[PDB]
């Protein structure tokens, strides 16, 4: 029921490389902090971090085991919260990580060699910032990579942002 | 209905050379180095996933695939789909998704025999190179090699007419069917 | 007793050809795809193992295909099982686990002979492409692509009995025993 | 309880091993997930739960009978009398999941994937069985109390014999 | 030099000396082995990992190629005449191959191409039509009958049956085996 | 056009055999140490854009490694180059990028069926006795161990020939062609 | 002592069997680590005060590589057995049992032993070919398996019929109880 | 030229190529030993080694005749031009190591790193590091040096890279 | 000799050398610490013990033989010489610590340090040590002298690196 | 004599008399170590016990050994038998933060955080008692707060020993 520097130690201290990273990338938009238990800390600081916005965000990297145990919450109630409540992370954003957990390295390495006109070890959400600051995508910007997704044949995410573009 | 059980089990039921044969009839849409990695059905189903040509709300294109190897089984078990209504539907134009030209060489490849195919490889022994005349090749690789070389393709039949003709005549009634629908 | 080294001693006892049969016995609960690599008799008992069909406590399905292909030998050394048992067992209505079609084919097959097998293949030239025709092919394989075109099944014999009929008598008389029988 | 023991006990276990030895004591060290089995053990060593008795159960588990004889002097019967008269640090549910990863092979762990897939919302992403466990339970699809799902998939994938273990399992609990 | 012997041995014995000599070790190779056994040599290998033939134990490969009738073998690479052998044998309990598989290759040594056809024919209900086809010999037909439990040291009903309607000789070759195995 | 997505497309119908062979016609001008990476075509494309031999205004080494592979189908579909042109390109002296000796040796391995590279194997393990040879290797391999070892060179066909004559005559005509071209 | 030439020309003159038969037989000279190939195996032998020209002529000798022996360390056959005779072995003679039984058993009678011993090892599902020194590994491991006790191995050797092979296990436990 | 020239140059190479550039100037930055390819760069560019021609051999030498274009606009002929006319910044000594190691692959440095290991301690070098770095480390044990090349061409022959030996013989015949 | 020469080596010397110089020295800088290598040089020259004699011992035992030859215009030979002819500033037991520790690689240190904290606490103890910061902490400890080295011994035993017990059994037999 | 605080000065890195300066804290506040033994001197509390002690507490028993010619079990008995200089509560401080690493020690101050606030960037767990001390925060009387924070790091053993110690007064 009260956020603490427990909660987002343990927090801090369960997640592992991927997730840090990735909710570093969900949380640009209320950025730009070098590690997650700073940008915790932050967003704590300015009233962004109560027990609903940590579950938002703990929902979003999927770690319901840490809902659960960290926050004694489930499903239904972080769905009923964020029914109810604004949304830390943008749906943009969250369109974003799923396209990058839905392309393996081969997929990405092809997305590269394409895009690198219009602009190595990177993953999806890094080539994803790195367009950001050359804006070449955005929330109402979604044309080239809709194209490039298209061009190595996953039809399935051009679907996808198909969905969220008729979604706004 | 379950869609991922259901491709499971229609995946069950698919052997090697059914395999095969449905990665030949799929090279218009999965191109060779996508291929090479498939050994099972599923993988070949993911990668129609990915393209949209498969989904619990869209099976055509299985439908297609699952007819032109002949395993009506499959079709009438797990589709619930009879041989008339594929008929139906692949004879109103611009429903089929694999080429008649495709298909036609498929079918080709159903009436070689391995006696055949050897006399076959032995026709072709001045257009193709030795190791991919070798024993363990048969007719459809044979077709895609023809077609690398550019002696095979739809409107390049001099070569396999001239081929069959000394085979046998049973498969210059299919070129000829297939010249006359197209 | 030892009930892997008594599924090894069958498997020893089992050629190329008992497992081509045993594996046509099996094929409404083994798929093709885990059919192809079975090149013993050992993977095709792990197989019936994993659907719990086979198991130190559960016999019944390996007495019945071993009987069925004939191997009363087998039976009688290794099982300790007679004859007239799997009689009385494979009578008791709901007890048989291999369907008396699959059986029906079987019996088929062990009637026809190389020279009636290549007039099989000629009685069904438009039906069968010319390449699952191919001379290596066995009867029970022609089956399997039969089904595969379902152009035979429990309720098609059409197409079975013309070109029985064409080859002996006898088929035909295996064929209608079946049909009678199967209506119970 | 030495370093040097530590030491020749992660020096003797193989890749295999080290990974099932990381997944069966996930809920001893719930809170960190440690990066190998020296560290690992070294983290049960200063929290006091890492006797003579703990680390002989933790290599019955894995199966390195041969270690227990040769660094702790123990047997097979002496290590089971300890199981059988003191609670346990490893779970039955850790280690009938390490036994159904046993009993699976690539192309069922590959099939049962493709099965569950539908459920995880997982990305396109070789995963041993044990990782596809620690992925389920980070979503809270599957716990000791909790088998339905992955019984389900078992039995769709026909490995019957894997869903019994699973159902003796959960009448070993009521 | 004992390979390079059972290597000159397997040289002089054809298809026809191959076939008696699977048929007279099918008590100690399981048809699984014996389905890719086509060369002696290999035949021969298989008696040395059942520890049945090594340099120091010649006894059976002497009996094989006494009861095969190669003699011209047996003298030559084995240094043993005829009348040892059959001072040997006669003692029961001496024979490694049993009378009653001694017996039956017997019959096939006695039965001719005619009679085999006759002998197919008496066999009609018995056994499968595919297992009568014309490229099957007397001892495979044996090896069937066998599979069925219809012959058997206590189950020669069949076989005479069948002989009797042949040939006088064939049932006095049976008879003989009989009587002399009920005289202890 | 779309230069990237037109290699990207190329890249995609190219397997690892076409993928081996691209690597081996391309050994005078990539590296071993860069060539070991390499797992798709795309990667050996983009080093040799990083030497300028392959970009918008010069794909004459593109199409050159192509047509060396027999795959014309891709130099007229994604190129718009026909057979005849690039005959006619390449017999102009000085415009071949890939040396004789190089086209050569491939040409050898397109004739070289697996008994064939079983007797090859074998010979020259004789021929060096020091070392085994491993035994995945196809012929190209061979062929870069013995460049290795020296022993196979433009001016060294010493070996290659006697160990060509033990195995088909048609090897010692293509070498003896290749040796009086030069 | 062992220069790394020796031990690179070693390494390269030798093929994958005699590679897997080397880091069985080595097992227990260094039983604490599994090291993961030859030159590794060698070289730990160097760190280790166990690699000797002895050691290594003992090595080449147990893998039969006699051409090594001659060209790599001038040694024939009679040097390397006075030698055995009159120093301890690296390699036990059980190890070079193993190794012997192994070389006559192929793949079928392997995954034959295998379904024996299964519920004996309480082993699950491996679909990967496994040699004979794979499976003696897997059974030490275990202790179902060492120099003072093989009546399992005997006993299901002879359940696959290769009473030669129990032979040859006979014949070690008679020469271990003549000495 | 400028600092945002060297920035472009920094950020286009990859981590195999920088750790080539910073050996490669090891003879001209042997009064200072730079830490990265910038500083390597900024010290070039303040003792006067680093002007359009001197970075374009550099360029020239990890064969990247694209950033040659890109950045400088200058093509082979031209490079060669400069290289024929001018004094070269690498010798062919350096020129000849990275040829070497770049006909070199992961297997084969791996077993030549092994050799070595009879020449310095097990420490000194780690089993995955490149043929660069271990020149390096000879050439601060006095093991290699461009009048010194014997042990070099006796490891690469007991690798059975005979063609590397006769680059090195090669190399020698020049001088 | 002058202090550009000192300039020259502490400009040469990459971390690690520098760390090893800094230990090769304990036993002679007893009355100080130095921070730095700079200062130990200033502080050995200062006392009189930085001539060419103990210049060329200290980058001999760092084994910077290019510093040797482009300092010093010495080589291999000379310095073994001067080292057989004159008294060593560096002690046979500083030697030995530095020769076990170069030929160790990052597994073995890794396991070593994993050893010694049955003797220190954690804190003490870093991913990232030499063995020659644990031979330090030990030294601190009175756990290793030149004359008590089997708590070493052992160490090394356990890791199985009985080359280098019998190294340090070499050494005992040398006093 | 006054040489020997020089030697023992020099002697010691930062840490050593960092520590040093900690373990001092309750005498009569220095800034460097060669006042504090000034002082120490100057009161009659510079003893060959006084001075052996403290190159004990911070484990420089090289130190013990070259200047005072004693080890560590003379040391240990002396200190069984007289007075302590040094309490057992900077004592307890000093083995937890030896017995810490630097993720523990950055866990244990963030924690902190919301008790202390920021504070001064390389912080060691003794810096962070000094800074605990000046807020009244902790004390040899007042440990509860430690006691969460180290078994909020999982460092219960640690708990253990602030348990001890609370049972031996
Ligand atoms: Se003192």
């Amino acid at each position: 029921s009260h956020m603490s520097a427990e909660v987002i130690g343990q927090v801090e201290e369960a997640l592992d490389t991927d997730e840090k990273e990735m909710l570093l990338f969900l949380c640009r938009d209320v950025a730009v902090p070098p590690n997650v238990r700073d940008l915790l800390d932050i967003l704590r600081e300015r009233g962004k971090l109560s027990v609903g916005d940590l579950a938002e965000l703990l929902y979003r990297v999927r770690r319901f085991d840490l809902l659960k145990r960290i926050l004694k919450m489930d499903r239904k109630a972080v769905e009923t919260h964020l029914l109810r409540n604004p949304h830390l992370v943008s749906d943009y954003r969250v369109l974003m990580a799923e396209i990058g957990e839905d392309l393996d390295k081969s997929d990405v390495s092809s997305l590269i060699f394409l895009m690198k006109d219009y602009m190595k070890e990177k993953s999806f959400l890094d080539l994803v910032v790195e367009l950001e600051k050359l804006n070449l995508v955005a929330p109402d910007q979604l044309d080239l990579l809709e194209k490039c997704l298209k061009n190595i044949h996953r039809i399935d995410l051009k679907t996808k942002i198909q969905k969220y573009k008729q979604s706004v | 209905m379950d869609f991922s059980r259901n491709l499971y089990d229609i995946g069950e039921q698919l052997d090697s050379e059914d395999l095969a044969s449905l990665k030949f009839l799929s090279l218009d849409y999965i191109p060779q180095r996508k291929q090479e990695p498939i050994k099972d059905a599923l993988m070949l189903f993911q990668r129609l996933q990915e393209k949209r040509m498969l989904e619990e709300s869209n099976l055509s294109f299985l439908k297609e695939l699952l007819f032109r190897i002949n395993r009506l089984d499959l079709l009438i078990t797990y589709l619930n789909t009879r041989k008339e209504e594929m008929e139906r539907e692949l004879q109103t134009p611009g429903r089929a998704q694999i080429s008649a030209y495709r298909v036609m060489l498929y079918q080709i490849s159903e009436e070689v025999s391995r006696s055949e195919l050897r006399s076959f490889k032995g026709g072709l022994q001045e257009e193709i190179s030795k190791c991919k005349l070798d024993d363990d090749m048969n007719l459809l690789d044979i077709f895609i090699e023809m077609e690398k070389r550019v002696i095979l393709g739809e409107g390049k039949l001099d070569i396999l007419k001239r081929v069959c003709a000394q085979i046998n005549k049973s498969l210059l009634k299919i070129i000829n069917d297939y010249e006359e629908f197209s």
